[PDB]
RNA sequence: CGCACGGAGGCGAAGAACCACAGAUUUCCGAAUGAGAAUCUCUAACAAUUGCUUCGCGCAAUGAGGAACCCCGAGAACUGAAACAUCUCAGUAUCGGGAGGAACAGAAAACGCAACGUGAUGUCGUUAGUAACCGCGAGUGAACGCGAUACAGCCCAAAC
RNA sequence: AGCUUUACUGCAGGCUGUCGCUGAG
């Protein structure tokens, strides 16, 4: 039978409708009074959650943050550049508001990783969205499978090389075939062309 | 560990406080406060230590004048070691 | 707070309690919202148990118009932690469901009316 | 030399510390020599006393003390 | 001005550092060492700090 | 008894010098961490941010460095076009953040010699200066496949 | 190269319509 959690996730197809959407009219208000990363100890979405790695063990941590709407908040030029190179109001940011937040989440939290992230709304002028992060040194963990793996040495600071799940779909890797040229097996390796 | 004691400041000038005040000259080292200058004195040589003036050294060294108590003889005791 | 649409009067909610406990222990109960879930779509709810101090409350909206619709009674508790402690649980519990009470079923029987009747 | 690592070994915590205090007395007075420009001096000494001073305290930590 | 202990200090070895090549180094090197390649005068030369 | 061949002296048959591994010691500033400070100073210290928590700094994590290599972001201009704006120089120079001894990638919502076919991924050779782009100017420029190298396949979420 | 302008081309900035935040009669 639909799992409990099937629900939540129904839910969320269109945060806009029924009761989630009255409690997203509400909870957001407190949230525009938060700060930029608030750890939070249940997430708004079990089910997205627990699908991307979450577990309600030790070790486990998630927050929710908070990042500004929009395009790049870009200075003009201050000295001589072609007409090309002159513009600010249309030149976006090429990592996704979702990578802004796993960091400045990840940053938050030194010790931990980041296993994951998934949306959680957005309202005139900002987004947030929930990240799942992982204490590396918790035994807890150093000894479940199912999450050991990001214990490994070279798993530190995965955020900001752009490992995470949100990383790799944002450099282009979705695709393993056409199209994906340019990307894999690395953007800096194909000269950064993707 | 450091010792608060170099050795003895040997000099003209040594002298005549050692001579004339009943005064010792030391290089000690620069951590050294007076008081610890003083007992330090009072125990490696067995006297009475007064007063003790220090001053920082253009060499890197902390010197230190002891004068002793009227009853112990500043010549008599350099005078063994 | 979003899915409760009516309030169990303090009195109301210990009797529910009170048969869980016996239900605990003369037929069967289910702990955690997946097993009661289940239960309400399986058929074989009595009555179940949604606490109103849940966050988030995602996790819950869909107890009600789900039990409303597969004629499943249900009530509200107040505290999560008493629902828990209720089921026999050392944790506190977002809801639980009676399956097949024990002893309970007068009390229980009267409990589903008792709340039909608070609307 | 005129001191040795074993016979630094068959002291008790309490010679040691014993044998230490004296030498460094003698180096202290080897220096005040010096100081005082020393003549009756024997170079390869006050080098000594700082090698077995250095060795009795290797020693210390050895042994336990 | 006035300077600080550790000021001082700097000085202080400093102008030790500034002194002659020990007479006997000139013979136990045969005299392949005899120039202070480090001979800093204090009107002609500038200390850092 | 360094370079360093002086003088005085000393050490070594209790096996020194010398070499290898292991250990002891290892001042102050320094990520610099009790607080301040041009390497010093003032009256117990994981400062700061975190995880677990006996909710007590009790147990832990982070910080900084490194020849370049690596990964993720920011991103020129001289120049070429015989001017110059798109284009080019070039995702180069340079900047921000971070890992390792290698990184990244990786077990198909693939390919598409269209098949009764191939079978994770890097890389090397070739495919090819081909297809594709472009004041269709100057210039720019892959991939599938093929031959090699080395090969290696698995774990959750959910249903119960 | 600096400077100018009703030179060419653009880029900030200002005003304005529209969408999202955005709901009740
Ligand atoms: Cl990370
Ligand atoms: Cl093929
Ligand atoms: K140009
Ligand atoms: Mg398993
Ligand atoms: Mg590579
Ligand atoms: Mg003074
Ligand atoms: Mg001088
Ligand atoms: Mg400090
Ligand atoms: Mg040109
Ligand atoms: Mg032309
Ligand atoms: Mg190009
Ligand atoms: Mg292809
Ligand atoms: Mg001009
Ligand atoms: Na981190
Ligand atoms: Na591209
Ligand atoms: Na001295
Ligand atoms: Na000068
Ligand atoms: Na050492
Ligand atoms: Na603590
Ligand atoms: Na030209
Ligand atoms: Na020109
Ligand atoms: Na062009
Ligand atoms: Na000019």
């Amino acid at each position: 039978a639909r799992s409990a959690y099937s629900y939540i996730r129904d839910a969320w197809e269109n945060p806009g409708d029924g009761q989630l959407a009255e409690l997203q009219w509400q909870r957001q208000q407190e949230w525009r009074n938060e700060g930029a990363v608030e750890r939070i100890e249940r997430p708004t979405r079990l089910d997205k959650a627990r699908s991307q790695g979450y577990k309600a063990k030790q070790g486990v941590i998630v927050a929710r943050v908070s990042v500004r709407k929009g395009s790049a908040r870009k200075r003009r030029h201050k000295a001589g550049r072609r007409s090309k190179r002159q513009g600010v109001t249309r030149i976006t940011r090429r990592k996704d508001i979702q990578r802004v937040a796993e960091e400045r989440a990840s940053r938050t939290f030194p010790n931990l990783r980041v296993l994951n992230s998934y949306s959680v709304g957005q309202d005139g002028r900002q987004k947030w969205h929930e990240v799942i992060l992982i204490d590396p040194n918790h035994p807890a963990i150093q000894n479940d499978d199912d999450l050991s793996w990001i214990c490994a040495d070279d798993q530190a600071d995965r955020v900001f090389r752009g490992l995470t799940g949100a990383g790799r779909r944002n450099r282009g890797l979705s695709g393993k075939g056409k199209g994906s040229e340019k990307t894999r097996p690395s953007l800096r390796s194909n000269g950064g062309k993707g | 560990s450091w010792d608060v004691i170099k050795h003895p400041h040997v000099t003209e000038k040594a002298m005549n406080d050692m001579d004339f005040q009943n005064k010792l000259q030391f290089a000690v080292d620069d951590r050294a406060s007076k008081g610890e200058v003083a007992d330090a004195v009072e125990e490696q040589y067995d006297v009475t230590v007064e007063q003790v003036n220090t001053q920082n050294t253009m060499d890197g060294e902390k010197k230190a004048v002891v004068r002793l108590s009227e009853d112990d003889d500043a010549q008599e005791v350099a005078s063994r070691i | 707070p979003v899915y409760v649409d009516f309030d169990v009067p303090a009195d109301l909610e210990d009797d529910a309690l009170e048969a869980l406990e016996v239900a605990r222990d003369t037929g069967a109960v289910k702990k955690g919202t997946n097993e009661t879930t289940k239960s309400i779509e399986r058929g074989s709810a009595e009555l179940v148990f949604v606490a109103e101090d849940v966050q988030p409350e995602e996790i819950v909206m869909h107890i009600p118009e789900l039990a409303d619709e597969k004629g499943v009674p249900f009530i509200f508790v107040e505290q999560q932690d008493d629902l828990g402690h209720a089921a026999g649980l050392e944790v506190g519990s977002a809801a639980a469901a009676v399956t097949d009470a024990g002893e309970a079923d007068a009390d229980v029987e009267d409990i589903a009316d008792k709340v039909e009747e608070l609307r | 030399t005129v001191l040795h690592v074993q016979e630094i070994r068959d002291m008790t915590p309490a010679e040691r510390e014993a044998e230490l205090d004296d030498l460094k007395t003698e180096l202290l007075n080897a220096r005040a020599v010096q100081a005082a420009g020393g003549a009756p001096e024997n170079p390869g000494r006050i080098k000594e006393l700082r090698k077995a001073i250095a060795r009795i305290k290797t020693i210390q930590g050895e042994e336990g003390d | 001005g006035k300077k600080s202990k550790a000021t001082k200090k700097r000085l202080a070895k400093l102008d030790n550092q500034n002194s002659r090549v020990p007479a006997w180094v000139m013979l136990k090197t045969d005299r392949e060492v005899q120039r202070n390649h480090k001979r800093r005068h204090w009107r002609r030369n500038d200390t850092d700090e």
